[PDB]
């Protein structure tokens, strides 16, 4: 004879999305990428491994990536908003080729580009000579700026840097982030080993289009991530085992000067170039890249036919962001031509650097929004970077009929792929603490894979985590509302007290009987919740009716006034005179 | 990579049309209709799911790496050319007459 | 409400280049792909390529690489298909298409009027 | 990081005036008091004064009152120490100093390079 019992806090998961808040480890640093709305990080104090749990991870549909895209866009816009506008600078420029002193070819396509401009006093004007890159300037020799006819240009504030700073994403109270620690996790499937972690592993916001930079590296081998790799539209993300070191630089002294375009507004421009005019370049070691492409070819050959000829090639077309590797170095935006590193062909089976040309634009329209642009101020002196090419993004040229050759090209344009490469492991799971089980009474997040009864001994800890700008307030208010809903349901069932509560409702055979022997011995709470999920509303309603309405009526004023010596008069009759 | 049969299907009004499609790849198969002189329009996707505005008359179901399009009680708005589609790959098309 | 409007009626002789514009409306132009389809009488349909207008990323069908270009204007929501080195086998109706949704783009519910091209 | 940078090496005669700049960087210049210290062999360290470069408030030491002025340029983040009627006994090395934190002023943690002045 087993009847229903109600447990509060049993560990179970619902995959609902939610707003995840900041966690950034702690004056110069405050200028860049930090809104100081972000709490200091605890030193990874709670990483509770969960033993013998199989959770379905799908990197491709997780709300954390979209939330991070919105958050990084908002961070960028907030940084740009209190900075000088360059609407005064949309003027007619008389541009001339940079002075080589003879007819020598101009390198980088720098253009002298004088203009009239304004000053602090409204009446006066000040002729200004400023070298502008040709990609920034468009003809109308009369010349104008590229984005004048479409979008207003907001200068980045001069002191502000853009260097990536790690951001840890931590779920609110009532939701717990689950990390998949499995090596060789291709991103979409069951994860053999799961852990509960409060905060993600300090994801770095780094913006790079073709080749991911400074990301996290795989442990064992290259991993090829793609949903339906047969599909052409879906990008193939590649996580590399070994970093490939890219050494990038602009070799120009770049003498910078400033003018005041208005009251409290300043404009920073390239006054002059002291040294020789030289192209920007990025070096990648040829042997390292050859080995990396060999490893990537092996992992790609696994998915397609083993006989297939895998050929790489330059990007077919698009905007300069898509067509070329984009990235910032020391505050200067580089667009580097990757055709040198992707034109090999691999047929079925040293100390020289592949030098990639690079062109630098000052006017950046990143995130590909309509109607917005930013002027990156020039940076004085020679700039260098030593990035690690930790990941690649590829797309397969499709439409071929038969033939063993597969053409892979660099791809991009959508920056969600960059953050998918780092947030692949993480999932957000809601905690639905309430649960109902059979038992013969008849009156954080650890041990999830542990069988029932083991959970109850630690039950309290889950009940402790619950209950702990506009979206954060909404998150907290919804956490409070969820807690009040759970407590109200617990009270309506008669279980005002938390923890174990026993209730007289007979365990119907219809409610997924299951034999009522292994249920409690050999089985964990999650598989139970999978079983009884459909019947839960009926159980809740029957609990409310049986041990709340009937219990109220049989413990209403009944027994409140108990004086009955002549009780059961319709039986006192039955042996009143019958004895006689 | 994929094909469909029969090439031409000569039926009268009120009869049921059956068109088979053989695929050599895993991937959801959609069926399109082309009225002569108009742009083609999707009639079903995912093998058996109908597009918006398509009547119950159109349906399809099959097992293995084959697909079937069944069209009961042919009407005047039928008698187009019917195309298989997999991941950016089409069949030669069946003309219903 | 999703609408794709094509300019057409062009006639070209072998060796000439050709351009088709496709104006898209009724939905956010940026976030959803476009595909180009070539339907000829008596031939199998040929898929020509896809274009992601957010970054303008383009994927051409392998038989037509080196001949086809696709570009786009986002301030006037237009997609331009340029085809070079026309031959007699390029006579067909050219369609600009978009999937049912922007996650699985191959379910082309939405098609343009169709641009006949005769060579 | 906190840095104070001075310009020095001034060579003056008796009776002339002198000006020493002190550029502050790293910390918010307008949220922390500066002090000016004088060091020399033989004689004790001497405090010249403190400067609060928000309101520009200044406090001078009694031996130097009427001879020493302090100014602040909040847009260049530059304090200035001007000394009049410079004489032989003012030959010394001058420091621009800041406390360890902006709550207690006399824990001079951040010192500049130093400004020699030879009369
Ligand atoms: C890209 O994304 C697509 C989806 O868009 C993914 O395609 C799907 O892939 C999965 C596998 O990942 C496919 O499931 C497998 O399909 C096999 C066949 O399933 C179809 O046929 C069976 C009947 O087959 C019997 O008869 C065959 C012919 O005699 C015989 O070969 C076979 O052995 C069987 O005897 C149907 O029951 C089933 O519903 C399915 O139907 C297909 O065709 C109909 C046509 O109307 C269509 O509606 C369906 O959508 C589908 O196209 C089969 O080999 C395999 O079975 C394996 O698993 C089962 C587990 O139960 C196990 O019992 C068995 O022993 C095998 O181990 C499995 O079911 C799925 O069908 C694909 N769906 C589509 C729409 O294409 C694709 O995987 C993905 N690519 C990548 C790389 O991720
Ligand atoms: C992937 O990750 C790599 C490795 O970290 C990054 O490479 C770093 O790049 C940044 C700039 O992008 C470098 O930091 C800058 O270095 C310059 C040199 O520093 C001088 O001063 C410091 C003082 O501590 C000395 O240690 C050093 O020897 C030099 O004398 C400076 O130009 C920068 O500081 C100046 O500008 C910044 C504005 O950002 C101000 O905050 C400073 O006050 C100052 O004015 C800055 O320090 C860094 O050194 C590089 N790391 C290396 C070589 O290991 C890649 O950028 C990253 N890739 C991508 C694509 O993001
Ligand atoms: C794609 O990979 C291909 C296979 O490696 C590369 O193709 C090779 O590219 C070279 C360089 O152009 C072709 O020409 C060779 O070049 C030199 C002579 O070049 C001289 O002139 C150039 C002027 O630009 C100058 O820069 C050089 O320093 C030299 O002074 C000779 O060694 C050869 O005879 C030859 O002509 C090769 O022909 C070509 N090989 C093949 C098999 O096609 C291609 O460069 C790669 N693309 C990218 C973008 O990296
Ligand atoms: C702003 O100006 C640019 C540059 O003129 C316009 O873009 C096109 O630029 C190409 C470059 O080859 C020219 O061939 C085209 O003629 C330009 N288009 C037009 C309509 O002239 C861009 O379209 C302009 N922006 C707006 C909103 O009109
Ligand atoms: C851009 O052109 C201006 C005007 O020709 C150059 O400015 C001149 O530079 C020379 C050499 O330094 C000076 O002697 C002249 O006095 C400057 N002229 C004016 C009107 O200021 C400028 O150098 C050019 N830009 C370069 C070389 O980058
Ligand atoms: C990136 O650099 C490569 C270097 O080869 C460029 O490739 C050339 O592209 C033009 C464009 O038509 C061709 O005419 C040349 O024949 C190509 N050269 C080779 C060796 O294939 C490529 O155009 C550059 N990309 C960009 C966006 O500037
Ligand atoms: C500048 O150089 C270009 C080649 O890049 C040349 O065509 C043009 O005529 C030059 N213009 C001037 C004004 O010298
Ligand atoms: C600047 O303004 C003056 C006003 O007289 C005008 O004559 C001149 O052409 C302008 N200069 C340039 C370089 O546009
Ligand atoms: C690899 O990804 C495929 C889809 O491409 C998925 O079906 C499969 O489960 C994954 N394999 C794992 C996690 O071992
Ligand atoms: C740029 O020129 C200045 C001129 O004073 C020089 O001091 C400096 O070293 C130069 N920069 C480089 C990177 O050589
Ligand atoms: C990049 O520069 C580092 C020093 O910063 C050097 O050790 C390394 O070999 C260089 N790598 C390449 C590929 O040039
Ligand atoms: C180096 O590159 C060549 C040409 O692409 C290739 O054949 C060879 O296998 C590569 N060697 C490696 C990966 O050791
Ligand atoms: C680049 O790679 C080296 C070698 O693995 C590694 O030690 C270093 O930390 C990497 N750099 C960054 C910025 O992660």
């Amino acid at each position: 004879n087993l009847w229903v019992t109600v447990y509060y806090g049993v560990p179970v998961w619902k995959d609902a999305e939610t707003t995840l808040f900041c966690a950034s480890d702690a004056t110069e640093k405050h200028n860049v990428w930090a809104t100081h709305a972000c709490v200091p990080t605890d030193p990874n104090p709670q990483e509770i491994h969960l033993e013998n749990v199989i959770e379905e991870f799908n990197m491709w549909k997780n709300n954390m990536v979209e939330q991070m895209h919105e958050d990084i866009i908002s961070l960028w816009d907030q940084s740009l908003k209190p900075c000088v506008k360059l609407t005064p600078l949309c003027v007619t420029l008389q541009c001339t080729n940079v002075t080589n002193n003879i007819t020598d070819d101009m390198r980088g396509e720098l253009k002298n580009c004088s203009f009239n401009m304004t000053t602090e006093l409204r009446d006066k004007k000040q002729k200004v000579y400023s070298l502008f890159y040709r990609l920034d300037v468009v003809q109308i020799k009369e010349y104008r700026l590229i984005n004048c006819n479409t979008s207003a240009i907001t200068q980045a504030c001069p002191k502000v840097s853009f260097e990536p700073i790690p951001i840890h994403y931590c779920a609110p109270a009532g939701f717990a982030i689950l990390k998949c620690k499995d090596k060789k996790f291709n991103g979409t499937g069951p994860c053999p080993s799961v852990s509960t972690v409060q905060c993600t592993h300090g994801i770095k916001p780094v913006v790079s289009t073709q080749l991911l930079l400074n990301g996290s590296l795989a442990e064992e081998e290259v991993i090829i991530r793609s949903e339906n790799i047969t599909n052409n539209a879906k990008n193939i993300l590649v996580q590399l085992n070994t970093p490939v070191q890219i050494n990038c630089t602009r070799p120009n002294n770049n003498t910078v000067k400033s003018i005041r375009i208005g009251p409290g507004q300043a404009f920073y421009y390239t006054g002059d170039i002291i040294g020789d005019i030289r192209q920007a370049h990025c070096n990648v070691s040829k042997a390292t890249w050859n080995e990396t492409l060999g490893k990537v070819v092996k992992q790609l050959r696994k998915h397609f036919g083993n006989n297939t000829i895998i050929r790489f090639a330059q990007s077919s077309g698009g905007d300069l962001e898509v067509t070329t590797h984009s990235f910032n170095c020391g505050g200067e935006f580089f667009y580097c031509n990757t055709s040198g590193l992707f034109n090999s062909t691999w047929i079925s089976n040293s100390n020289d650097s592949i030098t990639l040309p690079c062109r630098i634009k000052q006017i950046i329209n990143m995130w590909q929004r309509i109607g917005q642009a930013m002027y990156a101020p020039p940076i004085q002196g020679v700039i260098r970077c030593v990035s690690n090419i930790t990941g690649l993004i590829l797309t397969r040229d499709g439409g071929s009929t038969n033939s063993t050759t597969e053409t892979f090209r660099p791809g991009g344009g959508d920056m969600r792929d960059n953050w998918r490469s780092e947030l692949y492991k993480y999932k957000v799971v809601k905690i639905e603490p309430l649960g109902v089980a059979p038992t013969r009474c008849k009156r954080f997040l650890g041990a999830a894979g542990s069988t029932m009864g083991a959970a109850s001994m630690t039950l309290t800890v889950q009940a402790r985590n619950l209950l702990s700008g506009i979206k954060q307030l909404q998150a907290r208010v919804l956490a409070v509302e969820h807690y009040l809903r759970d407590q109200q349901l617990l009270g309506i069932w008669g279980c005002s007290g938390k923890l174990i509560c026993c209730t007289n409702v007979p365990w119907n055979s219809s409610w997924s009987n299951r034999d009522l022997s292994e249920i409690w011995d050999k089985m964990t709470w999650l598989q139970w919740d999978k079983e009884i999920s459909n019947y839960t509303q009926i159980i809740y309603g029957l609990l409310e009716e049986s041990q709340n309405q009937q219990e109220k009526n049989e413990q209403d004023l009944l027994a409140l006034d108990k004086w009955a010596s002549l009780w059961n008069w319709f039986d006192i009759t039955n042996w009143l005179w019958y004895i006689k | 990579v994929l094909t469909q049969s029969p090439g031409t299907l000569s039926l009268s009004p009120g009869e049921t049309a059956i068109i088979s499609c053989r695929t050599s790849q895993y991937g959801s198969l959609a069926w399109y209709q082309q009225r002569p002189g108009q742009a083609p329009r999707l009639v079903i996707y995912s093998g058996s799911t109908r597009a918006a505005g398509i009547p119950d008359r159109f349906s399809g179901s099959r097992w293995g790496p084959d697909y079937n399009l069944t069209i009961s009680n042919l009407e005047s708005g039928d008698f187009g050319v019917y195309y298989c589609q997999q991941y950016e790959f089409f069949g030669q098309g069946t003309k219903v007459q | 409400q999703v609408q794709l409007v094509q300019s057409g009626g062009q006639m070209k002789k072998p060796g000439e280049s050709m351009r088709i514009s496709c104006r898209a409306s009724g939905y956010e132009f940026i976030d959803c792909t476009l595909n180009w389809i070539r339907l000829a009488p008596g031939k199998r349909p040929e898929w020509m390529g896809w274009l992601k207008p957010r970054g303008g990323a383009v994927n051409y069908a392998r038989p037509l690489q080196g001949r086809v270009t696709m570009t786009r204007d986002v301030y006037s929501d237009t997609a331009f298909l340029e085809l070079r080195s026309l031959t007699v086998d390029d006579t067909a109706v050219y369609f600009c298409t978009r999937g049912k949704n922007c996650d699985y783009n191959w379910d082309f519910e939405h098609w343009g009027r169709g641009t006949p091209v005769i060579v």
